[PDB]
């Protein structure tokens, strides 16, 4: 854990992953393993397969490496990019809304719609089943209004959604 | 333009239009064959403003 | 591949069967129009299957992945599509004629199967048949022959549709993600 | 790169659209010729009246 | 962008 967090410490951002305090990670891993005397390979695999807070930089990195040469059949509603190269971000409480990665991280705030709503992240080009499922999710959300849950501050919004390759 | 779902809707629309047009052409040919059509009238039954013949 | 080879074999078997049935139709009596005997569609399916067998031999022999191979794969596909269309048309024609023939009473004459459809008023369509041995023999087995032939072209058309669908699914269903 | 109709496919699509439009216009002309010759109008064939019975 | 219905 210490050797791993050394890399964010070099770049001065280890505080986001919880800082140099590796003990809470040990506490969580033992809580998963019901305080087992020893930890094996499979248990560690399952423990990290659920986005551990301190380790998010391993998968995301590879995920970025998996989305540097991906071309989607869509457009960016803000900068009128066509087609989006790289990541793709789809809205859920709106229809026909998509934004590129740069338009998302930088914050091109077009008047009328904010960016503090749930999103969906796509690395690989999508398929028809994903599109129709997104349509169904949008329709279901359209009748689940009145702000059941809201998150205005950022505080760290890294685990957006899992694509399961 | 015409990137994604717009293309897969336009293609289906064109196919539907082509099928409808083919059916309409068949109906027109059927009409032209049931009535022995000539520029003057149906078969030998000449038709003018005053009446039949 | 193996599946196209099996499809071509089924196509040739069904084509030979329907051609034999059509030849028997013609040989029974010259009382029936060229449309009612679909043996032409059977011959079309037969040449389709011949092209298919040649295709699936040459693909397994040499010149597997060149441009002209696809250039007449498209020919194979369109030819199978026309085969399916002609099979369905034959099904429709046979169904119409069977529907006409299944709801009327017939009587025998000295040399022909003269009879009329049930009529509200004494004038209606009349049908006569060449060289009828018996109006209760040709009519009574003609319906069975028609039903068997209907099943034959229905299966042939389904096979043709599957043959058309398989290669298209091979091309336009899978998209490559990695590189 | 770019997505959609880019090269020869755009020309083929425009040619197919033009051909379909030509066929539709020809069919409309044929139907109009029928209407003019037989004098079909809102009141019927203007020379006969095919009753239901 | 492989085009088909
Ligand atoms: C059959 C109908 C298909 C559905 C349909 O036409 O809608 C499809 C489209 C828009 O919806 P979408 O799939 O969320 O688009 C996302 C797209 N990838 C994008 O972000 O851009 O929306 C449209 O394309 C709607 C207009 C259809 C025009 C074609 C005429 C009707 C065809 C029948
Ligand atoms: C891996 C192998 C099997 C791929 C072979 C590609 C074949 C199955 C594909 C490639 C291009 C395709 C053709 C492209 C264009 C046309 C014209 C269109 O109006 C109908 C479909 C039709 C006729 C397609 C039929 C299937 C086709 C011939
Ligand atoms: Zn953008």
């Amino acid at each position: 854990l210490h050797d791993s967090i050394q890399i964010p410490r070099q770049l001065g951002e280890v505080a986001s992953f919880g800082g140099s305090n590796i003990e809470p990670s040990v506490r969580s891993c033992f809580q998963f393993a019901n305080n087992k005397p020893e930890i094996e390979a499979a248990l560690f695999l399952d423990w990290m397969r659920l986005e551990p807070q301190s380790m998010v930089w391993l998968p995301v990195l590879h995920r970025v490496a998996a989305a540097e040469t991906a071309k989607h059949q869509a457009k960016c509603n803000i900068c009128k990019e066509c087609p989006i190269i790289g990541f793709r971000y789809r809205s859920l409480k709106h229809f026909n809304y998509d934004i590129c990665q740069s338009c998302f991280f930088s914050g091109r705030v077009a008047k009328g719609h904010k960016m503090h709503y749930p999103m969906v992240e796509y690395c690989t080009p999508t398929t028809s089943g994903e599109d129709v499922r997104d349509f169904a999710k949008v329709l279901k959300n359209k009748f689940r209004t009145k702000r059941y849950f809201a998150k205005h501050p950022r505080m760290g919004y890294l685990p957006v959604q899992t694509v399961l390759e | 333009g015409i990137y994604g779902w717009r293309k897969r809707c336009l293609y289906l629309f064109v196919l539907l239009l082509l099928a409808i047009l083919v059916v309409n052409l068949a109906l027109t040919i059927w009409i032209l064959k049931v009535m022995w059509f000539s520029p003057i009238g149906m078969g030998h039954l000449h038709v003018t403003a005053d009446g039949l013949r | 591949c193996r599946f196209p080879l099996l499809l071509a074999l089924l196509q040739l078997a069904l084509g030979i069967a329907v051609t034999v049935l059509g030849f028997l139709m013609a040989s029974i009596s010259p009382s029936l129009l060229v449309r009612d005997t679909p043996f032409w569609a059977g011959s079309i399916v037969c040449v389709v299957a011949y092209l298919g067998l040649f295709m699936l031999c040459v693909s397994y022999q040499v010149d597997e992945r060149t441009c002209v191979q696809f250039s007449m794969k498209v020919f194979y596909f369109l030819l199978s599509a026309l085969g399916l269309m002609v099979c369905m048309l034959a099904v429709a024609f046979a169904a119409h004629h069977y529907s006409l023939l299944a709801q009327f009473t017939c009587e025998t004459s000295l040399d022909s199967c003269q009879c009329k459809l049930p009529s509200s008023e004494p004038l209606s369509r009349a049908f006569v048949y060449r060289d009828v041995t018996d109006c209760t023999s040709v009519t009574g087995t003609f319906k069975l022959f028609l039903i068997i032939q209907m099943v034959l072209n229905l299966v042939c058309g389904l096979v043709c549709l599957l043959a058309c669908f398989v290669m298209w699914k091979h091309r336009y269903q899978v998209f490559y993600v990695g590189v | 790169h770019k997505t959609g109709l880019r090269g020869r496919k755009g020309n083929l699509a425009i040619c197919v659209i033009v051909l379909l439009f030509i066929l539709a216009v020809i069919n409309l002309l044929i139907t109009l010729v029928i209407w003019a010759v037989i004098r079909i109008g809102p009141n019927g064939c203007d020379s006969m009246e095919f009753h239901e019975s | 962008a492989l085009p088909k219905m």
